[PDB]
């Protein structure tokens, strides 16, 4: 109950569940130009907003 | 060909003993083993085991036992014949301590 | 930030100052020294290796040069790296001499008159 | 392609780059932006396919976009303040904009999903060039305005660079794309510490550098582009395997290799100042470079993988053209250690 | 990064071009040549962080 | 005859010249930290008519 | 003292430039010749250490560390030779190699004078044991291990390093004399509290503390028999010595700050001495002990008393011997079986007698019979807890019952009874084991003639 | 941007519950609105209205996370009488992981969500309170 | 025999343990005045160290600009 399941699973099994997760989310992309030059104009809004507006 | 992949088959253990009734269990050459034993037992038993006990059980007192010892006999002989106590409680004499001058 | 970049009088690619020449030349046998020896005769080795040569006796001229190349980068190297932080010692002394405001000598105190709190452990 | 225009055009890319390096002038800084984009262009596309056209032409169109943001921010300081000469860059909004344009050629994240693909999509030597020598003109323009970068816009992206890195290599199998992941993750490292201490970004620069030609080096000598082909090399040349699992020991960051001389020098610097809860974000997360380079490691070095029939074949062959830096890279990358302080001679 | 070859050599390859004030063509002024050669003059030889305030 | 017993156990040599030079670098060594020799309060001391320094 | 770590960098050279057939013969001779050199280093004043340079210096408390590595290192090169007999020339000298830098880097880790490059030393240990973990284990799991025993560390050990740094900003030092003259107390703040946890969670990860112990039964269980023997001996004791140096600037935060990590340590001792009780594999058994003694271990720390520190000191370098002997007794059942099941193997005494001896010294050790250092540190321990807390003593008495149930156990479950049937592949004790043995055995009856050389600096 | 921070750190901890709510609202708002418009960028929904409810959902589960989070730990802070104690944020942060679970129907989610929002929260007071800096101004 | 053949006496040790302490506090006080030294140059910029480049004066051209009010 503990040793064998419960200990795994708090601290090595969730971590490697959860990288694998974002792992599987960041590298999964079509590879198409429109989507991310369309999150490049989003980020540069983003950084003129967030970040330049407050100097 | 129903099979998986091309491999050696899984050899088996050679015994040491079949080629060399009196083996040792160190080396396949007998004289190669015999001589490797016979390091292992000179230089493990008679030099450092034996050799290291020796040195080890007659090394200088660095760690000021009887010396200590010897201090403490002329420490309390004398507070015994001067009648002073044979310990205080303080450590360090208070004239070279300054505490705060207000404890309020 | 950049911290020597623009001290003033420093000349763009010297490499060496003139300045740097008071200095004591490091001892050639330096154990940096010694090290970058050691790190020429490892490329030798790794290159003798990779070309599937005899390791240790293929090449014995590549393995000189290579020792001797390593040292000779290695000389100047330990002398810009000496020059640079005696450049540093020298500015932070004077900038402290300069300034005596901003690093005062408070008086000492013993340990006979300090109070330290105590804390038994129990 | 003539080799008299391959080398034409290797000493414009060069060229440009040195005059973006030597240059007081804004306009000859982007001329050389300019110079180095049009020449490097052709070198991608050396071997014709469709996916060395595709590669050109994103690094093409990312490209053209940083440089038109580039002159916009030039433009917007020069109406403000009418100087030409590269300075504290005297209005903010230049600043941001200019830092954006150079982010997105550096390939620092959230302008980081061109890198894999064009890595992927060129050839061993393009993908050397483009990771290595490709670097130096935006990280020292960065080094030159420093001093005026706002340290919220520039942190943060140094943090996604190191997180999307890690995570983006952790699910690759094919080697161009773990090595433009590790990259991204190497710039994150370089850039957020680019406004406390210029030094260390060259220190770390210099070794990234050796430790990329290093791997490449490598990699272009036992000629594997996947996990699969590299598991072959052991029965090949194991001295290449080998070597190659210590150059990887490195990149992880392991003591005492020299992989581990710029992460720490970098933290030590980011603990000059107050800023403790970035550095252990950085090495929380470069643990997962760790976890790949290290599966790598399990796949081509420690373990035997099955091998082939005419694998034989090759055993009767040599390598004819062979890399004469390779050996001093792989010391470089490996035993550089106990030699940390010879870093004041950067500065 | 900024590798002074121009300082180093004395070739003035671009330094001509950098400000307003710095010998115009047939000696034709700047709208703003006083103040720019003003401000140059103050801020010359102390530093950035000492001639922004 | 010699040369084959010496090319095959001259390998046994490394060890104890390892093991001289290191006593060598720590005499080296002990050579660079006489800042304090025979200046200590607990064990200054005056100089024999015959030696020259209290410790090497 | 390059007087020990020269001959060692020597020992490198000399194994790769030795002939085919005299590889094993150089090594174990010249390793016992280290070992005896390394002997000299027992005699330790009794107000300060020797400070031999700027760089290394020797104590009382690590010195028996030091000449426990020397010795184990021939041993592990007999234990080695035996599965290593069908590799090539180069994997052999490349197998020797390794564990020479293993021990080159312990002995200049458990002699820095810096904590920065104790760190640097402790976590280079690292390398070569993952390379022989992962390359020279048996079966497919040792890669897993590997993992295991990689990230486990590094996820506890480099935060440490940033506080590390920090302390170096603050104080200006990071000497270990410099440290202890110029302590100061720590303060009741949240960033002291995070400080303290930084500078310890490494030490803790690595003794293992229970429930940050799920690397150690693979790791132990997938290394070859000189990785387990090295990683049970030595490698666990980094974090002790570690945690001993490090404790001296976290007062008096850890008044308070050792409550969670004393209960985890006193319930995970009784909780793996349970697990040893039900256990179909021999190696996880001697795992889970060791887990319980480190665990008693990393009490006597935290209550922080001179009586604490002398019988962690003792019951490291006894528990170090006791689990490579025990590691040692199993793999020999394990060459001759191929399988690592204890109920398999029946009634051994029958057939080998002197090895039924050698397991039943051993397990008396294991379970501290008296007058052994086992004993004397297992009772300074628990004095010192009692006069922490009298109720310990219930924990500690039921651990002092499940261990000896457990170790008479394994005992009775491999050498009493009848012997299997069909196993008749059964041969002789060698030489080599019987020697091994005795050369892990010798030296603890030794050290229980003149406990004081491993009391440490307490005493 | 920065204004909603501000309003949100000038009301006092354990006072005005309803003011401090709406605040948290607002931001978390701002945070579902930006995750939205990531998502939509780099995975399109095939359709508007699709991605109008991707945007819709995104956005409610953020602004009811926040209105949760600052609400229990404003209710908290003002019945126990201690502001300044990063229990009370560990409260507002456990309340808006178990408000994520609910969302998204899962136990596991809801549970892990609780310990890791309410251990953030905590560290994020005892930052606060001590003045950690996660972007370091230059000092040396 | 074996002190006299082995060892030397504690008051080596103990004026070697002197120097290197010495050494080891005058290295930590120079490391704190360093850092203290840059916080200073970096916040005043008055010393040689955080120097940034500036244009330059001798570039301007004081010659009659056709216009006498420049
Ligand atoms: C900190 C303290 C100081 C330490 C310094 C750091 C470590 C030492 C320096 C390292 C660099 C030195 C060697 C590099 C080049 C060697 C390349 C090689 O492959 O070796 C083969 C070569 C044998 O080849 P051969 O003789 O031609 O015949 C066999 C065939 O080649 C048949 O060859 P093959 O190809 O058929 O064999 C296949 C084999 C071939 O693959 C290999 O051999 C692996 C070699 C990798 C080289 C190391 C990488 C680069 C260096 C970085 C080291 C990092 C150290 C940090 C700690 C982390 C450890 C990884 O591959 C395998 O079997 C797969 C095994 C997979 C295991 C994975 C682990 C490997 C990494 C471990 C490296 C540990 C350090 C190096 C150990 C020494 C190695 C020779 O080895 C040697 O004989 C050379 C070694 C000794 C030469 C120097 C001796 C000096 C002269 C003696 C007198 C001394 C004077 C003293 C003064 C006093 C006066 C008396
Ligand atoms: C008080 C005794 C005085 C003795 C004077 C001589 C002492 C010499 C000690 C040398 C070291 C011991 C030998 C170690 C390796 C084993 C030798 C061997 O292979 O035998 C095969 C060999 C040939 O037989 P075989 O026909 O091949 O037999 C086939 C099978 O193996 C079948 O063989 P087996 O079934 O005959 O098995 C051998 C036998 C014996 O083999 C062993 O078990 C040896 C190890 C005993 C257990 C040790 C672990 C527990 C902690 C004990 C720590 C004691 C350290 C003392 C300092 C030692 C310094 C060297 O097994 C036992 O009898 C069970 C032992 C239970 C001991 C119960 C008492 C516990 C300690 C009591 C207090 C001790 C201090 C007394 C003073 C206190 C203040 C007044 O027979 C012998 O060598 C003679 C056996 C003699 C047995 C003596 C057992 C008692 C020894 C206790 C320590 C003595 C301390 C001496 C210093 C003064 C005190
Ligand atoms: C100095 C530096 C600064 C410079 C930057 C600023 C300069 C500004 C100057 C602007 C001057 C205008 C110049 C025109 C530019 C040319 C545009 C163009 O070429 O269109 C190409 C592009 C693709 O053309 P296409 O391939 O031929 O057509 C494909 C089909 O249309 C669709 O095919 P499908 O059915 O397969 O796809 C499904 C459908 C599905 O459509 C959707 O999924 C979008 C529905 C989202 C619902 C919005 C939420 C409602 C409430 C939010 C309000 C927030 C404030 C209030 C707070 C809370 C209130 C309670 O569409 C899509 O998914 C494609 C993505 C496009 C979505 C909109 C792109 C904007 C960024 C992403 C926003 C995501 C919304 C989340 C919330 C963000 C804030 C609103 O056209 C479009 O994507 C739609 C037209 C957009 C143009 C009109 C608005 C211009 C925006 C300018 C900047 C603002
Ligand atoms: C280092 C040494 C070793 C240590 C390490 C090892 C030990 C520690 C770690 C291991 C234990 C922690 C794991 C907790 C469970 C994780 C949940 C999970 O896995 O989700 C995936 C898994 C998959 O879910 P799914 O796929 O989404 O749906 C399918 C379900 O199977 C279909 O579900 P269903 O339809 O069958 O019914 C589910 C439903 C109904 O459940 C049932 O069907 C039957 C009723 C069972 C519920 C039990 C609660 C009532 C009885 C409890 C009485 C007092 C508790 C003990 C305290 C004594 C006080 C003196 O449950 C609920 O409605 C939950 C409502 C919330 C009320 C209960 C929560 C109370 C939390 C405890 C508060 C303690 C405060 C501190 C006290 C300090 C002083 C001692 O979830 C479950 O299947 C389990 C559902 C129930 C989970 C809640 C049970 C509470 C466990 C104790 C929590 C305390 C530990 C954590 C402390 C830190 C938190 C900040
Ligand atoms: C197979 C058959 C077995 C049965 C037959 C056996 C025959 C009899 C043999 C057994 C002898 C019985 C023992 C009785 C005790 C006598 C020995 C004792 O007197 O010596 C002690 C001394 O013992 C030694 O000190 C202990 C040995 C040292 C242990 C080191 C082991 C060698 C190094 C190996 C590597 C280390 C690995 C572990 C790392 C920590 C005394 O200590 P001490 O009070 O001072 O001496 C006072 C007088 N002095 C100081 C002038 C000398
Ligand atoms: C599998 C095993 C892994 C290893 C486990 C390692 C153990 C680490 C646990 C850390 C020990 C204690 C941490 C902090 C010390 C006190 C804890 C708290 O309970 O004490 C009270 C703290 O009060 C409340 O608890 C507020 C803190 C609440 C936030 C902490 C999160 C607790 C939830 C449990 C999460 C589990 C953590 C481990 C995750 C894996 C005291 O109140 P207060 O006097 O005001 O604070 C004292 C500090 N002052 C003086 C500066 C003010
Ligand atoms: C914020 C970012 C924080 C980053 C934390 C760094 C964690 C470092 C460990 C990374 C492990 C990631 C593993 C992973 O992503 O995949 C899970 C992996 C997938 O298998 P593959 O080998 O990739 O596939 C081969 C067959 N196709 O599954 C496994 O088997 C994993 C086995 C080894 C993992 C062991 C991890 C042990 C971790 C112990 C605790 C340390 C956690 C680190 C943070 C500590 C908490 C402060
Ligand atoms: C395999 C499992 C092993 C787990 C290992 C992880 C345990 C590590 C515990 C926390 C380590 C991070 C501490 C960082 C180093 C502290 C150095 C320090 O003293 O800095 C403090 C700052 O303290 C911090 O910033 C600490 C913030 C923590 C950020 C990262 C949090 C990591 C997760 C915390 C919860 C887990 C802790 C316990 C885990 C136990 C293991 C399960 C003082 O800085 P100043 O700002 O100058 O203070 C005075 C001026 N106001």
């Amino acid at each position: 109950l503990l040793d064998l399941i419960w200990l795994e699973t708090i601290l090595p099994k969730t971590t490697s569940f959860i990288q694998m997760k974002m792992s599987i989310m960041v590298s999964n992309q079509k590879g198409l130009i429109k989507l991310y030059f369309l999150s490049f104009l989003i980020t540069i809004m983003i950084s003129m907003t967030l970040f330049n507006y407050h100097e | 060909p129903t099979i998986r992949l091309q491999e050696d088959p899984d050899p088996e253990d050679e015994n040491l003993y079949e080629k060399n009734p009196d083996s040792h269990g160190y080396d396949k050459d007998p004289i190669v083993d015999l001589w490797n034993m016979r390091v292992v037992f000179f230089f493990g038993f008679s030099i450092v085991l034996v050799l290291g006990s020796t040195f080890v059980a007659y090394l200088p007192d660095y760690r000021m036992q009887e010396w200590a010892r010897r201090e403490a006999e002329r420490l309390v002989k004398y507070r015994e014949a001067n009648g002073l106590p044979l310990m205080e409680s303080n450590c360090f004499d208070p004239n070279k301590i300054q505490l705060p001058e207000d404890e309020d | 930030m950049t911290m020597m970049s623009g001290r003033p009088g420093r000349v763009p690619l010297q490499f060496l100052p003139n300045e740097a020449r008071s200095l004591p030349p490091p001892k050639l046998t330096d154990p940096r020294l010694v090290y970058m020896g050691f790190l020429g005769y490892c490329s030798g080795l790794i290159d003798n290796a990779i070309r599937r040569r005899p390791v240790v006796s293929a090449g014995l001229h590549r393995q000189l040069l290579y020792v001797t190349s390593f040292v000779f980068f290695g000389y100047y190297l330990l002398k810009r790296q000496d020059y640079m932080y005696a450049l540093r010692d020298h500015d932070m002394f004077a900038y402290v001499k300069s300034h005596p405001e901003d690093f005062p000598e408070k008086d000492k105190k013993t340990y006979g008159e300090i109070l330290e709190e105590f804390h038994p452990v129990r | 392609m003539n080799p008299i225009i391959y080398t034409t055009l290797i000493m414009t890319v060069m060229s440009g780059t040195m005059l973006v390096m030597i240059s007081s002038h804004w306009l000859l800084i982007w001329i050389g932006f300019e110079m180095n984009l049009l020449a490097m262009i052709p070198v991608l596309m050396k071997n014709f396919n469709p996916r060395a056209t595709e590669a050109a032409t994103k690094y093409f169109l990312t490209q053209a976009t940083a440089s038109m943001m580039l002159m916009m921010a030039i433009i917007i300081n020069l109406l403000y303040s009418g100087q030409w000469t590269i300075t504290k860059m005297f209005n903010p909004v230049a600043m941001t904009m200019m830092t954006m344009a150079l982010a997105m050629k550096l390939g620092l994240s959230p302008f980081h999903f061109w890198v894999p693909e064009v890595t992927q999509g060129i050839s061993l030597q393009a993908g050397l060039l483009l990771l290595t020598w490709q670097k130096l003109a935006p990280l020292s323009v960065l080094c030159q305005i420093s001093q005026s970068i706002n340290p919220n816009l520039m942190l943060t992206m140094a943090m996604l660079s190191i997180l999307i890195g890690g995570w983006g290599g952790l699910n690759q199998t094919q080697l161009r794309k773990i090595m433009a992941y590790s990259s991204i993750a190497h710039m994150g490292w370089m850039t957020a510490v680019l406004p406390y201490n210029t030094t260390m970004t060259i220190l770390n620069l210099l070794i990234y550098i050796t430790m990329t030609l290093a791997m490449f080096m490598l990699l272009i000598h036992s000629s594997a582009t996947t996990t699969l082909s590299l598991s072959h090399t052991w029965n090949k040349m194991p001295v290449i395997t080998s070597l190659m699992m210590v150059t990887l020991l490195s990149m992880g960051g392991l003591p005492p290799l020299s992989g581990f001389m710029p992460k720490w020098m970098i933290i030590q610097e980011m603990t000059k100042n107050e800023s403790i809860i970035m550095p252990t974000l950085m090495a929380m997360t470069a643990l997962l470079n760790l976890y790949f380079y290290m599966r790598l490691a399990y796949s081509s070095s420690l373990t035997m993988f099955p091998s082939t029939n005419n694998m034989k074949m090759k055993w009767q062959f040599e390598h004819t053209k062979q890399m004469k830096l390779l050996p001093t890279m792989i010391v470089l990358s490996t035993l550089v250690l106990p030699m940390t302080p010879a870093l004041s001679s950067l500065n | 990064p900024f590798f002074d070859v121009q300082k180093r050599l004395g070739l003035d390859l671009d330094r001509w071009m950098t400000i307003q004030s710095a010998e115009q063509p047939h000696k034709i002024p700047g709208r703003c040549h006083a103040f720019e050669k003003e401000w140059i003059e103050c801020a010359h030889g102390i530093g950035g962080i000492r001639a922004e305030k | 005859n010699v040369l084959q017993i010496v090319r095959d156990h001259w390998v046994h040599i490394l060890v104890p010249v390892g093991f001289v030079f290191g006593c060598y670098l720590d005499r080296r060594s002990d050579e660079k930290l006489t800042a304090f020799r025979n200046k200590s309060l607990l064990f200054k001391r005056e100089l024999r008519p015959n030696e020259e320094v209290t410790w090497k | 003292m390059l007087k020990i770590i020269i001959p060692t960098t020597m020992l490198l050279p000399m194994t790769w430039m030795s002939k085919h057939n005299m590889i094993w013969i150089n090594a174990t001779v010249h390793s016992l010749l280290i070992s005896l050199i390394s002997l000299s280093l027992l005699n330790q004043l009794g107000e300060n250490s020797l400070n031999f340079s700027l760089t290394f210096f020797s104590d009382s408390l690590s010195a028996p560390l030091l000449v426990l590595t020397t010795w184990l290192l021939p041993l592990m090169l007999m234990a080695s030779q035996s599965h290593l007999s069908k590799e090539t020339t180069t994997r052999k000298k490349l197998y020797i190699t390794m564990l020479i830098l293993l021990q080159l880097f312990l002995i200049m880790t458990f002699t820095a004078t810096e904590l920065i490059l104790f760190y640097i030393l402790f976590e280079a240990t690292l390398v070569p044991t993952l390379i022989i973990i992962t390359r020279w284990g048996n079966q497919t799991e040792r890669l897993n291990a590997g993992l295991y025993f990689l990230f486990y560390t590094l996820a506890g050990s480099l935060p440490l390093l940033v506080a590390l740094v920090y302390i170096q900003n603050t104080t200006g030092s990071l000497n270990f004399l410099i440290i202890h003259y110029w302590s100061h107390p720590l303060s009741n703040s949240w960033s002291n509290i995070f400080m303290w946890l930084a500078c310890i969670m490494a030490f803790m990860v690595k003794m293992p503390l229970y429930g940050l112990h799920l690397w150690l039964p693979k790791a132990h269980v997938e290394a070859p028999i000189a990785g387990s023997m090295v990683l049970a001996a030595v490698l666990l004791k980094l974090g002790g010595y570690g945690m001993m140096r490090i404790t001296t600037i976290l007062n008096p935060l850890t008044n308070y700050m050792a409550y969670p990590f004393l209960m985890l340590s006193m319930w995970g001792m009784i909780m793996t001495s349970s697990i040893c009780l039900r256990q179909t594999d021999l190696k996880s058994l001697i795992a889970y002990s060791s887990v319980s003694h480190m665990a008693l271990v990393i009490v006597a720390i935290m209550i922080q008393t001179p009586w604490s520190f002398m019988g962690a000191t003792a019951l490291m370098i006894a528990h170090g011997l006791t689990s490579s002997m025990l590691f040692c007794l199993a793999n020999t059942n394990y060459e001759r079986v191929h399988s690592r099941t204890m109920i398999l193997a029946r009634g051994l005494q029958t057939l080998l007698p002197l090895m039924a001896t050698w397991w039943l010294v051993a397990s008396l050790t294991n379970l501290a019979l008296p007058p052994s250092i086992n004993l004397i540190g297992e009772l300074f321990i628990i004095t010192a807890s009692f006069s922490w807390s009298n109720i310990t003593i219930i924990l500690m008495g039921m651990n002092m019952m499940i261990t000896a149930l457990y170790s008479l156990y394994m005992l009775i479950t491999t050498q009493r009874g009848k012997y299997t049937h069909h196993i008749n592949n059964i041969k002789p004790s060698f030489t080599r084991e019987n020697a091994l043995m005795a050369l892990h055995i010798l030296p603890l009856l030794l050290l229980t003639l003149n406990p004081k050389m491993i009391l440490g600096p307490l005493y | 941007a920065k204004t909603l921070l501000h309003k949100y750190s000038d009301i006092p901890e354990g006072t005005e519950c309803h003011r401090k709510a709406y605040a948290s609202t607002s931001i978390g708002g701002a945070t579902g609105l930006i995750v939205s418009a990531y998502s939509i960028a780099l995975k399109p929904p095939a359709s508007f209205l699709e991605g109008v409810a991707r945007t819709g959902r995104y956005t409610f589960t953020s602004a009811a996370i926040g209105a949760i989070f600052g609400l229990t730990s404003c209710i908290s802070a003002q019945v126990r009488e201690k502001p300044d104690d990063p229990l009370n944020y560990f409260i507002g942060g456990c309340a808006g992981g178990l408000t994520l679970g609910a969302r998204t129907r899962s136990y596991g989610i809801g549970a892990a969500a609780c310990a890791y929002m309410g251990l953030t929260a905590a560290l994020v007071k005892m930052g606060q309170l001590e003045g950690w800096q996660v972007f370091a101004e230059p000092k040396v | 025999w074996i002190a006299r053949t082995f060892y030397d006496g504690p008051e080596k040790n103990y004026e070697k343990t002197m120097a290197i302490l010495q050494i080891e506090a005058e290295k930590a006080e120079l490391r704190l005045k360093e850092l203290e030294v840059r916080r200073l140059m970096r916040a005043r910029g008055d010393g040689p160290w955080y120097q940034y480049p500036t244009i330059d004066k001798a570039l301007i051209d004081h010659s009659p600009k056709t216009t006498p009010d420049n």
